[PDB]
RNA sequence: UACUAAGUGGAAAAGGAUGUGAAAGUGCUAAAACAGCAAGGAUGUUGGCUUAGAAGCAGCCAUCGUUUAAAGAGUGCGUAA
RNA sequence: ACCUCGAUGUCGACUCAUCUCAUCCUCGAGCUGAAGCAGGUUCGAAGGGUUCGGCUGUUCGCCGAUUAAAGAGAUACGUG
């Protein structure tokens, strides 16, 4: 789904994302966040699902921020065919959650169905959803 | 037993007194001879299943809420909040809270106006 | 058949005409039992033949249902 | 809470200790309708018709001219009549609730001030 | 709760003999056992023309045993001095019912006849073959036996015909 | 079918001395026949004397209405 | 009933029970009941 | 009320109550049945004229293929 | 010395749960809180738009006043209003 | 490709079957926008059994007669 339009690589490493959280695992505008529990990849096709899962629920007046993207690719090899032969080939995005990040805040809503929002969103990403207040 | 909102001459639209167990014209009879001056708007009348309904009857003067914007002059007024357009006048304002008296057992005036411009907020009108 | 009775039918034609009409007959018994008819005129008569109906035979009222004459 | 409790009952005891007429009866199953049209017979009157707690009516006996509590807090139905100073429509009141009712078993208080039983406040209301 | 709720007792009308097995309760209506396990941690005290259970230990299954034998010997007292009536109604097309001995035989519309045996110590009367009155001083057997009563036939969601509590209301449902 | 349709209208002539008070209209507009009764037994006996004596077998439609402009 | 892997009440009366050790849900509503969690 | 319908009111007869109401003429064939079905055989009907309205939306477009 | 009532032990995931117990504080209460019971739970109000009279309650909506301890154009059911 | 390439003769078919249950019928139950009849969902239940023909080396596949029902896998897509 969400990409950049200009890569200057195509074959990266995916990632080791195995340590402590990093970057945004924080409310910054939204008064309520999503944060993981555990870090996996995720597709672009999940987080957009639960984007427009949450607009669905959300509010014409509410707001959200997303926290994440997807800024590596994934590589698997073509199937059934032999070991070697180089690299396999780039495929859809895929972002890396951490160690309890946050990655999805959002604001202007009744704060029960914050949670309801909170709780339709959290089945639809690997990681394991827990939810959190403001916390200036 | 039920409730009824009865016209102000005769008695037979609505099926609410037709299957009680009075006859139609032996009450519509004391009806058309007693409540003569208040016929055209309609009225609320309660009863009550005594033996087979043959007394324990009572008027309701019509409410303060569909009488209101014609007391204030008002052709309808609406559903939701909507603009101020009618307006009742004080000594009609006493006329009607010395008419709705009967109806009401509310111990004042100042009651009773206090009910219809409770009452006067889905018309957006003014009751003083 | 499985739901008739004679006393609720006797009742019920007056239930909703109201016409008085009083039975002269007296059926034995019920649905799996009437074989037989009390007149009120004449004694008790049953029915033999089964399956054909050719003859009736008169015989005495007894004496549980002589008060019902 | 307690202290919501302890202020009415200083508020309710000092205003029954103000007035002298006030009695209170127990004829069961009063209803709203039959509430307002008891009203409408004790218009006249400021009097007030409800019925009260137990433990604050029961303080109020305590600051309450002959106290007596095997009653004002006890015996179920605890209807308040209070006539303050003239308790003559209060009484037209009483009359009306008493035939409200199948008979009326006076319960407690008095007619300004000299407890007296049912022996005569029934004759007193009518 | 209800483990302190107050336990009516008339020894005038009821002997209690306490046997660890079986409680023996006696009364003009009768006579019931309560069969028990052994060590039952609850402590009972007899008073002037009252009872009371409590419970020697806190714990638990001591709190659920406390309700459990209170409620007991509640329904054995209501039971061996007032006794216990459960009222039904057999509403049908042509369904009745009659009493022989101690069995009770029903009219359906079943080809298959229908009977029920019935135990002792519970009275039935039918007044009309619609109406059953259950009598007795044992509430849970009273219950049971009319459980298997209505086994053969409970009162149908489509239309209202089996064995009405004399207060079993359902919503009409009909597919017509 | 048209020859159906003609025998109908035989069908009908000879039916119509049955019942007086069954009736039969022709929509000026659809020049068809409207058949009325007294409910669906009615129709099911009518249809059963059409398809046969006759042996002429239709399919039912719907009405029409005059619906003015 | 309905055998489910989580459960939630749909109205009041849906009660969470335990019969036999075995957790399902009650309701005199036919169209709320569940089994086996 | 399930047919959307306007009840004017019901007059009294001997032995019956009358109901009085507009039903459409589109409306009013095949009513018998569901009357018989309502009433077992005992409700009656009587249609009779008195005046003319605008078609819904179901007969405008019914018309016109 | 506690926890455990699954034999967890003796394999296990999302997710679900008045699970068991403990801790941290958070509301009250013996002046009897609360559960239940004898009850009360009224008056404009069939408020009108919509729609039959849809109008305590097909639905919408301002929806506040009055007696009063307490009552809501009613918490729902339930209905033609 | 880690025993086997100094040895496992391999597919379909016949005979002979067997094991398991993610159960086809027969059995029973719960519920249903299931009036009944005709239904559907889910569970328990492996006790039993579950066709013959046409095309084709063929499984499959298609058709016909059906049959109460013509289950799903494995036992080296069993069986030299």
């Amino acid at each position: 789904m969400l990409q950049p339009k200009r890569t200057k690589y195509r074959k990266p490493h995916n990632v080791s994302y195995e340590g402590k959280a990093k970057g945004n695992s924080y409310v910054a505008f939204g008064e309520y966040g999503l944060v993981a529990t555990k870090g996996n990849w995720i597709d672009a096709r999940a987080i957009e699902s639960a984007r427009i899962a949450i607009s669905k629920c959300l509010g014409k007046t509410g707001k959200m921020w997303i926290r994440i993207f997807p800024h590596m690719s994934k590589t698997k090899k073509p199937l059934e065919v032999r070991m070697g032969s180089g690299k396999g080939n780039p495929e859809f995005w895929v972002a890396v959650v951490k160690q309890g990040t946050v990655m999805f805040e959002v604001a202007n809503i009744p704060e029960s169905q914050m949670i309801k929002a909170l709780t339709r969103a959290g089945h639809k990403l690997p990681v394991t959803w827990k939810i959190l207040k403001r916390e200036e | 037993i039920a409730k009824i909102n009865l016209l102000g001459g005769q008695a037979k639209p609505g099926p609410a007194l037709a299957s009680v167990g009075i006859n139609m014209g032996e009450f519509t009879k004391q009806f058309n001879e007693k409540t003569k001056d208040k016929q055209g708007e309609m009225i609320p009348c309660v009863i009550t299943a005594y033996n087979d309904k043959s007394f324990d009857f009572i008027l309701k003067t019509t409410p303060v809420s569909i009488l209101l914007k014609q007391a204030a002059k008002l052709e309808k007024g609406a559903k939701n909040a909507k603009t101020i357009v009618g307006k009742i006048t004080m000594a009609k304002a006493k006329e009607i809270a010395q008419y709705k008296l009967v109806d009401l057992n509310a111990n004042t005036v100042e009651a009773a106006l206090k009910m219809v411009l409770g009452t006067a907020k889905q018309m957006g009108i003014e009751v003083i | 058949k499985t739901g008739a009775n004679f006393e609720r039918s006797v009742q019920s034609i007056q239930q909703r005409l109201g016409v008085k009409a009083v039975p002269i007959q007296l059926p034995i018994g019920a649905e799996n039992d009437f074989n037989g008819i009390i007149d009120l005129i004449e004694e008790k008569v049953y029915f033999f033949d089964g399956g054909k109906e050719e003859k009736a035979e008169e015989k005495p009222i007894p004496d549980q249902f002589k008060d019902q004459v | 809470a307690k202290k919501d409790k302890a202020q009415q009952v200083a508020d309710v005891s000092h205003l029954l200790s103000t007035s002298a007429g006030f009695v209170i009866f127990d004829y069961t199953s009063m209803s709203a309708i039959e509430a307002t049209s008891i009203r409408k017979k004790l218009f006249k009157n400021g009097s007030k018709i409800k019925v009260i707690k137990n433990n604050i009516l029961r303080r109020a006996l305590k600051a309450g001219k002959f106290e007596g509590i095997d009653e004002t807090a006890i015996k179920g139905k605890l209807a308040v009549a209070v006539g303050v100073n003239e308790i003559v429509e209060t009484l037209k009141a009483v009359d009306g609730v008493v035939k409200a009712k199948e008979a009326m078993n006076f319960v407690c208080g008095y007619f300004d001030n000299r407890a007296f039983n049912s022996a005569d406040l029934e004759k007193i209301a009518k | 709760k209800i483990g302190n709720r107050t336990i009516t007792l008339d020894p005038a009308k009821v002997n209690l003999n306490f046997q660890k097995d079986h409680i023996a309760v006696k009364g003009p209506l009768g006579q019931i056992e309560l069969k028990l396990p052994p060590n039952l941690p609850l402590k009972f005290e007899l008073k002037d023309n009252n009872l009371q259970i409590t419970r020697n230990n806190e714990l638990k299954q001591s709190k659920i045993f406390h309700g459990t034998y209170n409620a007991l010997i509640t329904n054995a007292i209501i039971g061996v001095t007032q006794g216990f009536e459960k009222k039904l109604r057999l509403v049908g097309v042509g369904y009745r019912a009659n009493v022989e001995g101690e069995t009770l035989n029903l009219q359906l519309g079943y080809s298959h006849p229908i009977k029920e045996k019935i135990p002792k110590g519970l009275t039935v009367k039918v007044e009309k073959n619609t109406e059953i009155t259950i009598s007795g001083i044992s509430k849970e057997l009273v219950g049971q036996f009319a459980t298997e009563v209505r086994k053969w036939r409970k009162p149908e969601p489509y239309k209202g015909k089996g064995v009405l509590y004399f207060d079993e209301v359902i919503v009409r449902k009909a597919g017509k | 079918t048209k020859a159906d349709q003609e025998k109908m209208s035989i069908a009908l002539s000879k039916l119509a001395e049955e019942d007086p008070t069954f009736k039969t209209f022709t929509d000026p507009e659809t020049g068809q026949t409207i058949i009325a009764g007294m409910g669906e037994l009615h129709l099911d006996i009518l249809v059963d004397r059409m398809r046969r004596e006759f042996k002429v077998e239709v399919n039912v439609g719907a009405p029409q209405v005059s619906f003015r402009e | 009933m309905k055998v489910r892997a989580s459960v939630k009440p749909i109205c009041k009366d849906c009660k969470i029970i335990k019969r036999h050790q075995i957790v399902r849900v009650i309701c005199k509503t036919q169209k709320h009941k569940q089994r086996q969690g | 009320s399930s047919r959307r319908g306007l009840i004017e009111g019901t007059e009294q007869r001997d032995n019956v109550q009358v109901i009085k109401a507009k039903v459409p003429l589109k409306e009013m064939f095949g009513y018998a049945t569901d009357l018989r079905s309502f009433s077992q055989g005992r409700g009656n009907y009587v249609m009779q004229f008195s005046h003319y309205a605008e078609t819904p939306k179901s007969v405008v477009n019914e018309i016109i293929a």
